RNA sequence: CCCGGCGAGGGGAGUGAAAAAGAACCUGAAACCGUGUACGUACAAGCAGUGGGAGCACGCUUAGGCGUGUGACUGCGUACC
RNA sequence: GUAACGGGGCUAAACCAUGCACCGAAGCUGCGGCAGCGACGCUUAUGCGUUGUUGGGUAGGGGAGCGUUCUGUAAGCCUGCGAAGGUGUGCUGUGAGGCAUGCUGGAGGUAUCAGAAGUGCGAAUGCUGACAUAAGUAACGAUAAAGCGGGUGAAAAGCCC
């Protein structure tokens, strides 16, 4: 805290409590007793534990019928209107789409839809698999996941 | 020299029970001009007992 | 249900006359205090005065056992530095005979505003005559 | 119908003004004016002006008759205090409060 | 427009959804200080409450004798860290 | 200042012996309720039928919770048909608390289950602001001194002549 280290007043003689610094945390405008510092909140996750969690999540999705497998999933042009119409036919509104190859046309179409996310087979994370109501995975995408999880 | 305890608002009110002012019982009326005035005092217009004392 | 409580504005008080000639001071006083407090009534309530009015006659003829007639001393302080004054039982009887019974009964009654109120119902006379005939006191052989 | 007149931020402590106010509480306006005229207090001048203003408000705004008016309510409230410094001996400083007050007068035809 | 010292400060009028948003201006707590109403209080002694408890006022009620405020009198009772 | 029964008073209301009653505590019993620990019915994804027993507490150890701000759940849900905050009332739990609602207020608030803490104040001759008390009391700063007429002004002991 900006200020001088001078004693505000002498130790004895005045009828006031002891003071040694104007920056004492007791005083107004003083420093914070345990002032915070920037810190890293990341935690370690064992490789096997992380892989085990993904397998449990995927199994639960199949149990709850929240996982849908399709032969292919693509759009003709990078237009949001086409993708939105496609999802209406399949009765999907909040879905996560995983594809083996991240087609640029599909990626651009889904950009403006905040309830739709397009991810690569290697880009799946545990939170995403749970956050979205439904998960759509292509047949080739299903194959890729198997070796990653083994 | 100084108090050892803070007196209460009740004690403050009790001490002030004798501080009330007293209003004049009544005002005299001049026999000639008819204006009210303090008894044994000249009126604002300079009258006293209907004699028209100096009013310069 | 709640226990019954006497009401100060609906309590019945009677009048009695007692002759103190030849009666022991202390034993007479206890009975007077008991009746002034209303302890003899089934409607007795500690915070209500349910006693009776008592008239005491011949207060100057009370009796005391032993040598108390000349040895019992009544002390009282006037509030000044000298203050301490005393009078024997014989002196009190000669000067203020009524005070002898009055003092004894007062010490036997509860202390406080209610106890003071109880004492107001006791009438003590040195002679054998009283002027409370209008109240029709009933003879009490106590 | 009751008419209100106020004098806010008057230069006088509420305690001093309250002494005069209690003299005219509940009195007829004509009688109240006479009492204030012959009261040798500074607060009397302040209170009289408020009472006169209340009477004037009744005629102009409410169309009332003065002969029927009386001081139904009157009270004095503490106002903001002005802080000042008064030097004392041996270099000590003291705080001086210049207290003010709000004067309210209500006149009604009741 | 009115009172006032061609004041200060107010009362109307008008503006605005709101002026108890009027510039000492969003919301406007507490200490502290007032006005009004109900009840208690001028023969009574102490950590001021607690248990009991009359009377009075008031809101109820198919008189339902309960609720709310006050607390004469009485048992016990010497704050906190 | 009685002052060597607490008091009044007591010739028993004192003392010794014997006997029978009664008063007397948060002790014991009766009635209702809560919780801890044991064994039992192998009951039970465990609560009981029960069943005994325990429950003063500083330093201190162990166990289980309330509420506050913030992140996800939440582009959800509540809200100008009135949010947060302020102020009353009623109801409710063993407690920290919770729920509903009148008035004020005039735009934000947030379930559930998880996550992170600048997370709870009466005291430290604590810190800052506000306001009390003494009190309408002391004091108004050299005891060189003022009186009157007129003027001005809403108002003159203090200004002008």
């Amino acid at each position: 805290v900006t200020g001088s280290g001078k004693k505000p007043w002498r130790q004895k003689g005045t009828g006031r409590a002891r003071s040694g610094s104007i920056k004492s945390p007791i005083w107004r405008s003083g420093g914070v007793t345990f002032a915070a510092r920037p810190q890293d909140h990341s935690q370690k996750v064992n490789k096997k534990m992380y892989r085990g969690a993904l397998k449990s999540i995927l199994s639960e999705l199949v149990r709850q019928d929240r996982l849908i497998v399709v032969e292919k999933f693509s759009v003709e042009a990078p237009k949001t209107k086409l993708l939105a119409q496609k999802l209406k036919d399949m009765a999907l509104e909040d879905v996560l789409i995983i594809t083996g190859e991240l087609d640029e046309n599909l990626f651009l179409a889904a950009r403006n839809l905040h309830k739709v996310d397009v991810r690569d087979a290697t880009g799946i994370d545990p939170v995403s698999l749970i956050a979205f109501d439904k998960v759509v995975m292509t047949a080739d995408a299903v194959k890729q996941v198997e070796e990653m999880l083994a | 020299a100084v108090q050892q305890n803070k007196p209460t608002r009740s004690k403050r009110g009790m001490r002030r029970s004798h501080d009330a002012l007293t209003a004049v019982t009544s005002l005299s009326v001049d026999k000639t001009s008819g204006e009210k005035h303090l008894r044994h005092h000249i009126t604002a217009d300079g009258y006293y007992r209907g004699r028209k004392v100096i009013a310069k | 249900m709640k226990t019954f409580t006497a009401k100060p504005e609906t309590v019945k008080r009677d009048w009695y006359v007692v002759d103190a000639t030849g009666k022991t001071l202390g034993r007479l006083a206890t009975e007077l205090a008991r009746r002034l407090r209303g302890k003899h009534k089934a409607e007795y309530t500690p915070h209500v005065d349910t006693g009776d009015y008592i008239i005491v006659l011949n207060a100057d003829k009370v009796a005391v056992t032993g040598n108390k007639r000349t040895d019992k001393v009544y002390y009282h302080h006037t509030g000044h530095i000298g203050g301490i004054k005393q009078a024997t039982f014989e002196e009190m009887i000669a000067r203020r005979p009524e005070r002898v019974i009055e003092i004894a009964v007062k010490g036997m009654l509860p202390k406080g505003p209610l106890g003071r109120a109880m004492f107001r119902k006791l009438k003590v006379y040195a002679g054998n005559e009283h002027n409370h005939a209008a109240q029709q006191p009933q003879v009490l052989d106590i | 119908m009751e008419t209100i007149a106020k004098h806010r931020h008057a230069r006088s402590s509420a305690q001093k003004v309250r002494l005069v106010a209690d003299l005219i509480r509940g009195k007829k306006v004509s009688q109240a004016l006479d009492i204030l005229t012959y009261t040798n207090k500074k607060a009397a001048v302040l209170v009289k002006k408020v009472l006169e203003s209340a009477i004037a408000n009744a005629e102009h705004n409410d169309g009332a008759d003065i002969d029927d008016l009386k001081v139904t309510k009157i009270f004095v409230d503490e106002g903001p205090s002005m802080k000042r410094i008064m030097p004392r001996a041996k270099g000590r400083a003291d705080r001086i409060l210049k207290r003010t007050s709000h004067i309210t007068v209500v006149v009604s035809d009741r």
